[PDB]
C-alpha cells in the first residue's frame, strides 16, 4: 500500500542524499595520493564533484573547488620504513620547519577583513572604545613558560572587533621585541599568565609579524602551529 | 593513500602506551596500542554473539538476541546459555568503548589538538554503563539490564517504561527531552546559518560572520556568536545525555512507584492543598 | 591548567555594533539594548538591536493572543483563584471540540470554540514568523537555508493539528493545548495505533534525533579542539583552508576512515536535524489515515 511505497521511496532518497553529501565533502584534499605525492591507484566509489566557485568579498578574488592541490612550501620529512603506513621523521627541527603538530598552512598573506572591509583583528591600543569589561586584565602580567621561567610580559591584547572577543596576547621578550600568543593556549592568573605549551627559551622562536598593527592569515597559522607544536616538542623541557 | 595535505602530520609520537611499537597506520586508520585493544575486544565480542546465535538456534539478524541473567541469579554468575554470554559480551563492549576513547586521545596528541572529542564520547560510555552496570547493581540484579538484540532491546524500553505507568511523568526524563529537542533546533539553525552565508543569493559574494550576527539579531534580537554556538551545541548534547542517565538511575532505586503520582507533592502543598475547585479539588 | 575554552577567561567590550545594512530598511531596526556580562562569559554580551517590521508585529501579536486565549481558559478552570491556578497549572487543558462537531466551526465557546480561536492565532503567528525568516535573509542577500529547514519543523506541526485532523474528518484528532494533557495525548496516540514502535518512520525519526546529538557533540567538540588555530572562523576556513580545518579532518579520517570539509560538515548538520521532523511528519500523517494499526501492518506489509 501507500506506507510500504513511502518507506521504500524514502530509502532510495536517503541513498541519493548520502551520495550527494559525501561528494560535497570531497572538495578539498582529493585526489588521494601515495606517500611520494603521485595520485593513488584506488580513489574510492565516489567521483570528484563538479567544481564550484566562491566569489570572495572585498574584491579579494575567487576560489574554485575542487582544484589544483599543492602545499606551496617544502616539507622537512624523511621516511622511516620501506613500506607505506609508517611515520615520517622530521629531518631538522620540527618546530622551526613547521611539521607535525607544529604544521602551518600557506594561507593567503593578508589579514581577515570584517563585513565593512576593515581588519577583523587589531591591537586594543588601536581599537578605539575597546577595553577589558570583565575578568582579570592581563596587560602588565609577566609570562611564564612550562619550565617555570619568566619569558616576558603582556603589553596588549589583540581583539576581534566584529565579534568583540580577545584572540591574542602581545608579549614583550627580554630583547624588547614582541610576539603574539593565542588566547586559547594561555591561562591568565591573578599574578601571571602561564604558558604550558612552551618553555622560556622557545618564546623567541615564535614567528614574528610584518606590520605592528595587523596579522595576516598566513602569520596566524605560523604562530598557532608553532605554539601547538610545543606540547609534544618542548615536552623534554617540561619539568613540573 | 593520503589526503593532499596529510603527509606533514604523519610524524611519530603521541602514543600513551608501547612507544613506537604500534605507531602506524593501515589505510586512513591510525592504529596505536588501543587500536589493537579495540580490535581484540571487538573480535572476541562478535564471536561470542555468533556462538550465542547457534545456542539460540537462529542465524537471522532480527532474531538474534542475547539476554542477561534472569533475576534469580542476582549479581552473580550465570551459565553461558543464559546470561553468562551476555555478561562477557558486556565486559567486551566496555573494553571496546574505553579502548576507542583512548585511541582518540593518542590521535589528539599527535595532531596537537584539545581533548574535547574523547571527553564528549565518555558521556555516551557513561550512559551505556548506567543501563547495564550501575542501575542493575543498585537494583541487585543483572536482570534489569537490556538484551543485546535489534528488536528485543526495543521491547525492553517499552516494558521498563510502562512498569512505572506513563514514563513521560519522570521529571528528569522531561528535562532530557527538552535538551534533545533544543539541540536539534540548534543543529538545524547552525547548519543553515553558515550555509546561507557561504552560498548567498545567486551571483553575489560570500557573506561574512558579521552578516551572520546581523541576521540573528534582526530575527530574535540576539546572536550568541561563532564560538558560542559550538560551545552551546556541545553543551546541549552532553546535557541531554547526562539527564537521560540521571532519569534512569533514579528509577527503580529511590523511586519505584508510578511516575505520575510523584507530582502529587506539589498539589499537596499546605497553603493550597485544601481549596475546592480546579482540577485537583 | 589546561584551558578548555568552554568559558572565556577575559571579556572585552567596544561600541555597540548596529550590524550590516545591505538592503535592510534601517527604519525598522530598534535601538541597542543592554550588554550582558553574564552571557558574555559563554558567547556575545550584546543584546539587540532587533528588526521589527509589519510581519514581525503581526506574528508577535498573534502569538500573545494565542498564549492569552489559553491563559484565560486556565483561569476560568482555576475558579479565578490564584492559589488554584499555580497549584493545578500543569493539569489545566484547552481541549479540541468533540468528535460530533467534526470539522465544523459551529462549536460552543466553552466546548471547542476557544481552542479553534487559539489555533487560528497560532497558525497566523507561526506562518508570519516563517515569512519573516525568509525576508530577513533576503534583505541581507544570503541563501534561504534557515527558511527551508524551519519548514521541516512546520511540517510535523501542520500535520499534528491541521492536515491530519482534516483527513480524519474531525478537529477532535488534534492536540490539546495543555502541558500534561499533550503528554497524555502522545501516549494515547501510540496505543490507539497499535504502538508507534512498529511505525518505521517513527523509528527513523528517532535515529535522526539521536544522530543530531551525536553530530553536534562531534562538531562542537571538534571546533573547540581546534579553536587554538582559529577554527570557529568557519567561513574564512572555507575560503582559505588553514591548519585548523586540516587537523579537524585528519582527526576524523584517522579515527573512522573518512572525513568532511569545513563547508561539508554543515551540510551533514542541516540534513541530520531536518530529517527528524520530515520523516516524523510522514509517519504521523499515515497513522489512522492509511495504516490504523502499525503492528498489524508490520506483520503482512499489506
Ligand atoms: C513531539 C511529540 C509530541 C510532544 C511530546 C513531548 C514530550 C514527551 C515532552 C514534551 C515537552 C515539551 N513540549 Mg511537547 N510534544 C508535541 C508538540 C509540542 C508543541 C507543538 C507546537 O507541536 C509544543 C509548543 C510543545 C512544547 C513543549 C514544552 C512545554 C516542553 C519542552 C519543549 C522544548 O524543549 O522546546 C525547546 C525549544 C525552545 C525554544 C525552548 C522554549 C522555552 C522553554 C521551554 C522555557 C523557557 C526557558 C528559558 C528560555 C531559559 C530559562 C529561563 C529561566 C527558567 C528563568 N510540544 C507533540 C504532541 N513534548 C517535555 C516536557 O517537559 O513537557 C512538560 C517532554 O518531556
Ligand atoms: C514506551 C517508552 C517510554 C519511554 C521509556 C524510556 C526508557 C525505559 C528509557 C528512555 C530513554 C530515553 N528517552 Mg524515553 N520513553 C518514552 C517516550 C519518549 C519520548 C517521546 C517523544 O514520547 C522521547 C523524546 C523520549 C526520549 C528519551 C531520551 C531522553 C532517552 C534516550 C536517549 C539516551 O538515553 O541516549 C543514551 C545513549 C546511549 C546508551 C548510546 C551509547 C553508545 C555506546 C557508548 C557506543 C556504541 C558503539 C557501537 C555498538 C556502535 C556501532 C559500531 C559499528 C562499528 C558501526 N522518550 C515512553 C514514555 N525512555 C532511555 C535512557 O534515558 O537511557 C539512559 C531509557 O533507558
Ligand atoms: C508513549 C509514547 C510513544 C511515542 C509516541 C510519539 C508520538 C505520538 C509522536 C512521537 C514523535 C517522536 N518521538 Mg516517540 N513515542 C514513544 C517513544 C519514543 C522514544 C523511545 C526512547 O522509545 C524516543 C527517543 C522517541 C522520540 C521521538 C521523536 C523522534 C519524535 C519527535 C520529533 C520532534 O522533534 O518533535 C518536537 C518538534 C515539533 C513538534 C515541531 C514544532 C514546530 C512548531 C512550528 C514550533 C512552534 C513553537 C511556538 C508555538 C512557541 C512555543 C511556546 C511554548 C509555550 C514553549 N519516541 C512511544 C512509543 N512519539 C512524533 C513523531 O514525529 O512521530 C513520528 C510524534 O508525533
Ligand atoms: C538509547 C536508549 C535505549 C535505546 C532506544 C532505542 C529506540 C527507541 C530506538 C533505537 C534505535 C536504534 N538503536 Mg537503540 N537504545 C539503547 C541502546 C543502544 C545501543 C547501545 C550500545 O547502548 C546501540 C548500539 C543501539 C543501536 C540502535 C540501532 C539498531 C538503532 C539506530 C540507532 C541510531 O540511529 O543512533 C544514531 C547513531 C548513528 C546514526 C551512528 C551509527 C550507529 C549505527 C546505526 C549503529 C548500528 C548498531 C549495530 C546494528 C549493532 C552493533 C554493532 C554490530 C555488533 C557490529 N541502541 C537504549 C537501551 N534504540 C531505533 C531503531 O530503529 O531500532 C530498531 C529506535 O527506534
Ligand atoms: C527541524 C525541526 C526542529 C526545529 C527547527 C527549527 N525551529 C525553528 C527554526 C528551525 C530551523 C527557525 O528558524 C525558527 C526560529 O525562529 O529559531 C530562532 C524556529 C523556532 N522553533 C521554536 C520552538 C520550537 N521548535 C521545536 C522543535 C524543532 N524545531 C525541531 C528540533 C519545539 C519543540 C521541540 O516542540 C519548539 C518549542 C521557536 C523558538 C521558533 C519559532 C518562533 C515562532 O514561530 O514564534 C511565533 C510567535 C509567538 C509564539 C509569540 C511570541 C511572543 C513573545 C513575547 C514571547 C517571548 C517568550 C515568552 C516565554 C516570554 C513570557 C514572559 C517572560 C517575562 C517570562
Ligand atoms: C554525547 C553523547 C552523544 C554521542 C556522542 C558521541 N558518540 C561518539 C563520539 C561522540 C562525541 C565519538 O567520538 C565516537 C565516534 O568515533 O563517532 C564516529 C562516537 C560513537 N558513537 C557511536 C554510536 C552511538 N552513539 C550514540 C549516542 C550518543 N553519542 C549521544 C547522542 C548512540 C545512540 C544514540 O544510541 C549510538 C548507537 C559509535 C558510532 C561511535 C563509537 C564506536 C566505537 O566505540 O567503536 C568500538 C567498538 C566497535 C567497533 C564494535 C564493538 C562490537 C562488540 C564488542 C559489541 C557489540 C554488541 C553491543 C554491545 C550491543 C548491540 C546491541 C544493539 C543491537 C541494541
Ligand atoms: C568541521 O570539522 C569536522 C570534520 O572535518 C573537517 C569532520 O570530518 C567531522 C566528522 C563528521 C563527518 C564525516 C560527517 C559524517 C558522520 C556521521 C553521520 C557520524 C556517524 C558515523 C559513522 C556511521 C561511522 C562509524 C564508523 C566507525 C566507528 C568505524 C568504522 C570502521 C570499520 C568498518 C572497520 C573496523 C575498524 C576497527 C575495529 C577499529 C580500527 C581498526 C584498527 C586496525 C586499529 C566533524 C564532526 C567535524 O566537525
Ligand atoms: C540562537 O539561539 C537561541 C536559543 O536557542 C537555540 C535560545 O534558547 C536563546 C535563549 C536561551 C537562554 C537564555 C538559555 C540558554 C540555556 C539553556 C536552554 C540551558 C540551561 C541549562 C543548563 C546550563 C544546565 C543546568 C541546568 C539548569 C539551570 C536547570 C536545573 C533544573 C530546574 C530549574 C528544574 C527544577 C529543579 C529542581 C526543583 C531541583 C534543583 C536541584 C538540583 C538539580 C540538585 C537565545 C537568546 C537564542 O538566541
Ligand atoms: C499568568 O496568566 C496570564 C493570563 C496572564 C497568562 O499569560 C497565562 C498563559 C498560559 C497559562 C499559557 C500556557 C500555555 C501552554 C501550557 C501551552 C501548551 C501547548 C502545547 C504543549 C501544545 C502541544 C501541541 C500543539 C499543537 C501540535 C498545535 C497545533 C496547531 C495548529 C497546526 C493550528 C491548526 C489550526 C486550526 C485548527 C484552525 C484553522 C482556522 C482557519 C480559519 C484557517
Ligand atoms: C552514516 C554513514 C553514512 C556513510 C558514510 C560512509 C560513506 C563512504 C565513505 C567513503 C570514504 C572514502 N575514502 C577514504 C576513500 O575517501
Ligand atoms: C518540507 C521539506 C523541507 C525540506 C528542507 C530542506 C532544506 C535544504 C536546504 C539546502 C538546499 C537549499 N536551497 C538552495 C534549495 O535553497
Ligand atoms: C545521514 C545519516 C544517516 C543515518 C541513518 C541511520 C539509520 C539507522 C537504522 C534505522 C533503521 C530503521 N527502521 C527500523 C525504520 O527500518
Ligand atoms: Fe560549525
Amino acid at each position: 500500500d501507500l506506507a510500504s511505497l513511502a518507506i521504500y521511496s524514502f530509502w532510495i532518497f536517503l541513498a541519493g542524499l548520502i551520495y550527494y553529501l559525501q561528494t560535497e565533502n570531497m572538495r578539498e584534499g582529493y585526489p588521494l595520493e601515495n606517500e611520494d605525492g603521485t595520485p593513488a591507484a584506488n580513489q574510492g566509489p565516489f567521483p570528484l564533484p563538479k567544481p564550484k566557485t566562491f566569489i570572495l568579498p572585498h574584491g579579494r578574488g575567487t576560489l574554485t573547488v575542487p582544484g589544483p592541490e599543492s602545499e606551496d612550501r617544502p616539507i622537512a620529512l624523511a621516511r622511516t620504513a620501506v613500506s607505506e603506513g609508517f611515520p615520517h621523521a622530521p629531518t631538522g627541527d620540527p618546530m622551526k620547519d613547521g611539521v607535525g603538530p607544529a604544521s602551518w598552512v600557506a594561507r593567503r598573506d593578508l589579514p581577515e577583513l570584517d563585513g565593512h572591509g576593515h581588519n577583523k583583528i587589531k591591537p586594543m591600543k588601536a581599537a578605539a572604545g575597546f577595553h577589558v569589561s570583565a575578568g582579570k586584565n592581563p596587560i602588565g602580567l609577566p609570562v611564564r613558560g612550562c619550565d617555570l621561567e619568566i619569558a616576558g610580559k603582556v603589553v596588549d591584547i589583540w581583539v576581534d572587533i566584529p565579534e568583540q572577543m580577545a584572540r591574542f596576547l602581545e608579549v614583550e621578550l627580554k630583547d624588547g621585541s614582541t610576539r603574539l600568543l593565542p588566547m586559547q593556549m594561555v591561562k591568565v592568573q591573578s599574578n601571571r599568565v602561564h604558558v604550558n605549551a612552551l618553555s622560556s627559551d622557545l618564546f623567541a622562536g615564535i614567528p614574528t609579524i610584518k606590520s605592528p598593527t595587523e596579522v595576516t592569515l598566513l602569520e596566524e597559522d605560523k604562530i598557532c602551529g608553532y605554539v601547538a607544536g610545543g606540547l609534544m616538542y618542548a615536552a623534554p623541557k617540561r619539568k613540573s | 593513500a593520503l589526503l593532499s595535505f596529510e603527509r606533514k602530520y604523519r610524524v611519530p609520537g603521541g602514543t600513551l602506551v608501547g612507544g613506537n611499537l604500534f605507531d602506524f597506520w593501515v589505510g586512513p586508520f591510525y592504529v596505536g596500542f588501543f587500536g589493537v585493544a579495540t580490535f581484540f575486544f571487538a573480535a572476541l565480542g562478535i564471536i561470542l554473539i555468533a556462538w550465542s546465535a547457534v545456542l539460540q538456534g537462529t542465524w537471522n539478524p532480527q532474531l538474534i538476541s542475547v539476554y542477561p541473567p534472569a533475576l534469580e541469579y542476582g549479581l552473580g554468575g550465570a551459565p553461558l546459555a543464559k546470561g553468562g554470554l551476555w555478561q562477557i559480551i558486556t565486559i567486551c563492549a566496555t573494553g571496546a568503548f574505553v579502548s576507542w576513547a583512548l585511541r582518540e586521545v593518542e590521535i589528539c596528541r599527535k595532531l596537537g589538538i584539545g581533548y574535547h572529542i574523547p571527553f564528549a564520547f565518555a558521556f555516551a560510555i557513561l550512559a551505556y554503563l548506567t543501563l547495564v552496570l550501575f542501575r542493575p547493581v543498585m537494583m541487585g540484579a543483572w536482570g534489569y539490564a537490556f538484551p543485546y538484540g535489534i528488536w528485543t532491546h526495543l521491547d525492553w524500553v517499552s516494558n521498563t517504561g510502562y512498569t512505572y505507568g506513563n514514563f513521560h511523568y519522570n521529571p528528569a526524563h522531561m528535562i532530557a527531552i527538552s535538551f534533545f529537542f533544543t539541540n536539534a533546533l540548534a543543529l538545524a539553525l547552525h547548519g543553515a546559518l553558515v550555509l546561507s552565508a557561504a552560498n548567498p543569493e545567486k551571483g553575489k559574494e560570500m557573506r561574512t560572520p558579521d552578516h551572520e550576527d546581523t541576521f540573528f539579531r534582526d530575527l530574535v534580537g540576539y546572536s550568541i556568536g561563532t564560538l558560542g554556538i559550538h560551545r552551546l551545541g556541545l553543551l546541549l548534547s552532553l546535557s541531554a545525555v547526562f539527564f537521560s542517565a540521571l532519569c534512569m538511575i533514579i528509577t527503580g532505586t529511590i523511586w519505584f512507584d508510578q511516575w505520575v503520582d510523584w507530582w502529587q507533592w506539589w498539589v499537596k502543598l499546605p497553603w493550597w492543598a485544601n481549596i475546592p475547585g480546579g482540577i485537583n479539588g | 591548567a589546561e584551558y578548555q575554552n568552554i568559558f572565556s577567561q577575559v571579556q572585552v567590550r567596544g561600541p555597540a555594533d548596529l550590524g550590516m545594512t545591505e538592503d535592510v530598511n534601517l527604519a525598522n531596526r530598534s535601538g541597542v539594548g543592554p550588554f550582558s556580562t553574564l552571557l558574555g562569559w559563554f558567547g556575545n554580551a550584546q543584546l539587540g538591536p532587533i528588526y521589527l517590521g509589519s510581519l514581525g508585529v503581526l506574528s508577535l501579536f498573534s502569538g500573545l493572543m494565542w498564549f492569552f486565549t489559553i491563559g484565560i481558559w486556565f483561569w476560568y478552570q482555576a475558579g479565578w483563584n490564584p492559589a488554584v491556578f499555580l497549584r493545578d497549572l500543569f493539569f489545566f487543558s484547552l481541549e479540541p471540540p468533540a468528535p460530533e462537531y467534526g470539522l465544523s466551526f459551529a462549536a460552543p465557546l466553552k466546548e471547542g470554540g476557544l481552542w479553534l480561536i487559539a489555533s487560528f492565532f497560532m497558525f497566523v503567528a507561526v506562518w508570519s514568523w516563517w515569512g519573516r525568516t525568509y525576508l530577513r535573509a533576503q534583505a541581507l542577500g544570503m541563501g534561504k537555508h534557515t527558511a527551508w529547514a524551519f519548514l521541516s519543523a512546520i511540517w510535523l506541526w501542520m500535520v499534528l493539528g491541521f492536515i491530519r485532523p482534516i483527513l480524519m474528518g474531525s478537529w477532535s484528532e488534534a492536540v490539546p493545548f495543555g502541558i500534561f494533557s499533550h503528554l497524555d495525548w502522545t501516549n494515547n496516540f501510540s496505543l490507539v495505533h497499535g504502538n508507534l514502535r512498529y511505525n518505521p518512520f517513527h523509528g527513523l525519526s528517532i535515529a535522526f534525533l539521536y544522530g543530531s546529538a551525536l553530530l553536534f557533540a562531534m562538531h562542537g567538540a571538534t571546533i573547540l579542539a581546534v579553536s587554538r588555530f582559529g577554527g570557529e572562523r568557519e567561513l574564512e576556513q572555507i575560503a582559505d583552508r588553514g591548519t585548523a580545518a586540516e587537523r579537524a579532518a585528519l582527526f576524523w579520517r584517522w579515527t573512522m576512515g573518512f572525513n568532511a570539509t569545513m563547508e561539508g560538515i554543515h551540510r551533514w548538520a542541516i540534513w541530520m536535524a531536518v530529517l527528524v521532523t520530515l520523516t516524523g511528519g510522514i509517519g504521523i500523517l499515515l497513522s489512522g489515515t492509511v495504516v490504523d494499526n502499525w503492528y498489524v501492518w508490520g506483520q503482512n506489509h499489506g
